[PDB]
RNA sequence: GAUUAAGUUAUUAAGGGCGCACGGUGGAUGCCUUGGCACUAGAAGCCAAUGAAGGACGUUACUAACGACGAUAUGCUUUGGG
RNA sequence: ACCGAUAGUGAACCAGUACCGUGAGGGAAAGGUGAAAAGCACCCCGGAAGGGGAGUGAAAUAGAACCUGAAACCGUGUGCU
RNA sequence: GACAAUGGUAGGAGAGCGUUCUAAGGGCGUUGAAGCAUGAUCGUAAGGACAUGUGGAGCGCUUAGAAGUGAGAAUGCCGGUGUGAGUAGCGAAAGACGGGUGAGAAUCCCGUCCACCGAUUGACUAAGGUUUCCAGAGGAAGGCUCGUCCGCUCUGGGUUAGU
RNA sequence: CGCGAGCUGGGUUCAGAACGUCGUGAGACAGUUCGGUCCCUAUCCGUCGUGGGCGUAGGAAAUUUGAGAGGAGCUGUCCUU
RNA sequence: AUGAUGAGGUUAAUAGGUUCGAGGUGGAAGCAUGGUGACAUGUGGAGCUGACGAAUACUAAUCGAUCGAAGACUUAAU
């Protein structure tokens, strides 16, 4: 099986609308001044 | 599986060496043809 | 005024870098360095070093305070692709495109 | 009750971890190995905490070999440490004594790194 | 009460489309020519055991490649030109 | 009243060379900063790469992969939808 | 001025548009040529101007000459870039942690444990290959990931016979 | 003669081989016999599952009506009368 | 599969551990004994026990961030 028609620009991008990545869930380290992921070590 | 061309220094130097080319009139025609074309390398 | 910096011919291919920038784009600068440091993709350290440079030029060449700075824009553009191949079955070999990204970014003050 | 690879390999890897940690009070690993290995190393510290020769033979049935850690200039064996200090550390304490802390992703493969220390 | 009822409409854009701006890639186009191509007029039309053709290896402060030269090597002499 | 870099010799670039074949043999691609190298002292982020200022230059939005820089194709912004 | 005729494939006829070169004439051009871009511009068509932007040095117009004179299709030839798609794949196999090093480590160095072949995955040599061997540096590309690492890169150095 | 990008491949349609038969022959079938490479990573529709977006004129939480749609729908023997 | 559903997130039994237990196996180790021994018996339904059931905050569900209303017009009805 091979595509019978090429994918459209507009088509291809409509498909890509669920392809983002998540903004990380990120608590601020107290007093250390860096930042880190939720429920992770403060390094 | 054994692919063709198993290298041999002797067998390649004989049969395709400057000498063996010299040995027949045709070989000289060969070196002539190559010398005409200007190949950097003639006989092996 | 509103300073920028660029990283030309970064080895990472543009679709990927765009996945990161899109998180970065528009946010306040501080937040951006955080998000950048916390995302786990290659482009994250690269874009990091680039936003740092841009902040540097902005403090140093334009005398603005860094804190109020904002990421006005950031984007990656196609840059020339290194062209390779991998050998395949039955002696055919098919192409591989190792493409590259130019990463621009621009920080900001007000209109003036 | 997790995996990574095949059961023999998981057994071995799990001894290899728990024999360590005891050597080294804290380690860094995947979150996954850490969860699986918290239980192993805890069951060992209860085994040493018992003290009888029987328990000793069961531990040594699980624990990996000589690892004679250099203390203040001497060589406690591995299990010899386990029954010898670790057990005398946690005796007034209940069982339940091990912790895992989340490092965040590692570069090469993205694996979630975490640290696991017994205290 | 916007309350009850009956009816009528709207805002939303995850994303998309048309238009526009600004960039990137790519190397068309224009311009250019050291290289070719077809001929004219005249010289010349052979070289070789007194070892050619064509090469290999060398030769400079540094030297890989090309040319140039050869253990007298990145040249020696000589008569002229400059 | 021939070509002007896909043309004209295969070859305007160290071409019968890269490369392919045991061999005879087959055989490419690849020209252009500027008038002058004046080829970006210096500062800055960076391990470098690269980059923003400061500069040379008529021009570097002529910066070396360098005249012009089309179309495909990739993107950021959005007026209407 | 009335009056007629004007669908059209193979094809016949006719009249034209535009390209490059040439002749002569008349001009334009660093106070900016061509080319490229953008525009609501004019002609019955091919097509012609014009303004702005870019560019930075060559061009038009008139008449006549002559043509390597007009592309959308040849599974056409060469170049670029897509689509498929963040998809298939990453080439037989056990690895774990500690300590280094570094800008940066699952991947390099050390260590410990673990495991694997053992008529061999060991040891030696003929072919064949020709600097891949060694030491110090390096990390853009090569390595199917990463790389401080290498059969990769730079500099230096390595092969000794009367038997 | 539903269904080989779902499976098989025994029949029949290649190359080897043999018998009968025909042809002088090379060969051939109106015949028989033993043997004999089944490729494809699903783009669109379709179909089975399964989430997001907006809508449903405030924002939510639980309970619901059922327009519609789907499923099931088979049958013996024996006792009694 | 992922996401979705559901149980929990310290004012907490959500998992791990811990301590009991069901089920499972079938008589641990060490020691004593009897044997020339291979072994047998005893101490002893012993010891061990992944998912199953209880109790217990011993370890980890920490800090925190994001999203989410202010209720259109018309006409008839108090
Ligand atoms: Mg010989
Ligand atoms: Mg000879
Ligand atoms: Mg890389
Ligand atoms: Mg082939
Ligand atoms: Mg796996
Ligand atoms: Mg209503
Ligand atoms: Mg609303
Ligand atoms: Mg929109
Ligand atoms: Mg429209
Ligand atoms: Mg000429
Ligand atoms: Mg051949
Ligand atoms: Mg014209
Ligand atoms: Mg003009
Ligand atoms: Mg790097
Ligand atoms: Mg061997
Ligand atoms: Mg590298
Ligand atoms: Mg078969
Ligand atoms: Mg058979
Ligand atoms: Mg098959
Ligand atoms: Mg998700
Ligand atoms: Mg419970
Ligand atoms: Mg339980
Ligand atoms: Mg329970
Ligand atoms: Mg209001
Ligand atoms: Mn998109
Ligand atoms: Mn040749
Ligand atoms: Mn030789
Ligand atoms: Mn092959
Ligand atoms: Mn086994
Ligand atoms: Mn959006
Ligand atoms: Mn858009
Ligand atoms: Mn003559
Ligand atoms: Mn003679
Ligand atoms: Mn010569
Ligand atoms: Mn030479
Ligand atoms: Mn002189
Ligand atoms: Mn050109
Ligand atoms: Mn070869
Ligand atoms: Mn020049
Ligand atoms: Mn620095
Ligand atoms: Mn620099
Ligand atoms: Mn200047
Ligand atoms: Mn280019
Ligand atoms: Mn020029
Ligand atoms: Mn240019
Ligand atoms: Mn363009
Ligand atoms: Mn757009
Ligand atoms: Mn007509
Ligand atoms: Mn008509
Ligand atoms: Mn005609
Ligand atoms: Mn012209
Ligand atoms: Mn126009
Ligand atoms: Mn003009
Ligand atoms: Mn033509
Ligand atoms: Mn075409
Ligand atoms: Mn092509
Ligand atoms: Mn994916
Ligand atoms: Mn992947
Ligand atoms: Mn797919
Ligand atoms: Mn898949
Ligand atoms: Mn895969
Ligand atoms: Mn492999
Ligand atoms: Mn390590
Ligand atoms: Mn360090
Ligand atoms: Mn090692
Ligand atoms: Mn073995
Ligand atoms: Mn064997
Ligand atoms: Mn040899
Ligand atoms: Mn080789
Ligand atoms: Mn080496
Ligand atoms: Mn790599
Ligand atoms: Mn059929
Ligand atoms: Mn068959
Ligand atoms: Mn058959
Ligand atoms: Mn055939
Ligand atoms: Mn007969
Ligand atoms: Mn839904
Ligand atoms: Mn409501
Ligand atoms: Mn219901
Ligand atoms: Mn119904
Ligand atoms: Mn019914
Ligand atoms: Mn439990
Ligand atoms: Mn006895
Ligand atoms: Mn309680
Ligand atoms: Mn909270
Ligand atoms: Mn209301
Ligand atoms: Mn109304």
């Amino acid at each position: 099986a091979v595509p019978k028609r090429r994918t459209s620009k507009t088509r291809k991008n409509k498909r890509r609308t669920h392809f983002k990545i998540s903004v990380p869930g990120m608590t601020e380290c107290p007093n250390c001044g860096r930042e880190y992921k939720l429920s992770h070590r403060v390094c | 599986v054994k692919r063709t061309y198993q290298p041999n220094k002797r067998k390649h130097s004989k049969v395709h060496g400057f000498r063996k080319r010299m040995s027949t009139k045709n070989g000289r025609k060969v070196l002539a043809r190559r010398r005409r074309k200007g190949r950097k390398v003639l006989s092996a | 005024m509103e300073a920028k910096a660029v990283a030309r011919t970064i080895r990472i291919a543009p679709r990927k870098v765009r996945l990161v920038l899109d998180l970065i784009r528009g946010k306040n600068a501080a937040e951006a360095i955080a998000i950048l440091k916390l995302t786990n993709k290659a482009s994250s350290p690269v874009i990091e070093k680039v936003l740092m440079s841009a902040l540097a030029n902005a403090e140093h060449n334009y005398d603005m305070n860094t804190d109020e700075l904002v990421v006005k824009e950031a984007y990656a553009n196609e840059g020339p692709t290194l062209k390779r191949f991998r050998p395949r079955a039955q002696g055919r070999a098919s192409a591989i495109n190792k493409r590259t990204s130019h990463i621009t970014i621009v920080v900001s003050d007000g209109k003036e | 009750r997790k995996l990574g690879r095949t059961s023999d390999q998981r057994k071995a890897m799990l001894r290899d971890l728990a024999t360590s940690l005891i050597i080294s009070e804290r380690i860094e690993t995947t979150e996954a190995r850490a969860k699986e290995v918290r239980s192993v190393v805890e069951k060992l510290i209860t085994l040493g905490k018992k003290g009888d020769l029987a328990s000793r033979r069961n531990a040594a049935k699980t624990l990996r070999n000589v690892e004679i850690l250099n203390e203040d200039e001497t060589t406690q064996t591995a299990l010899q440490k386990l029954f010898g200090e670790i057990a005398e550390r946690y005796t007034e304490r209940q069982g339940g004594y091990t912790r895992i802390l989340k490092q965040g992703p590692r570069r090469g493969d993205g694996a979630e790194s975490v640290i696991i220390e017994l205290v």
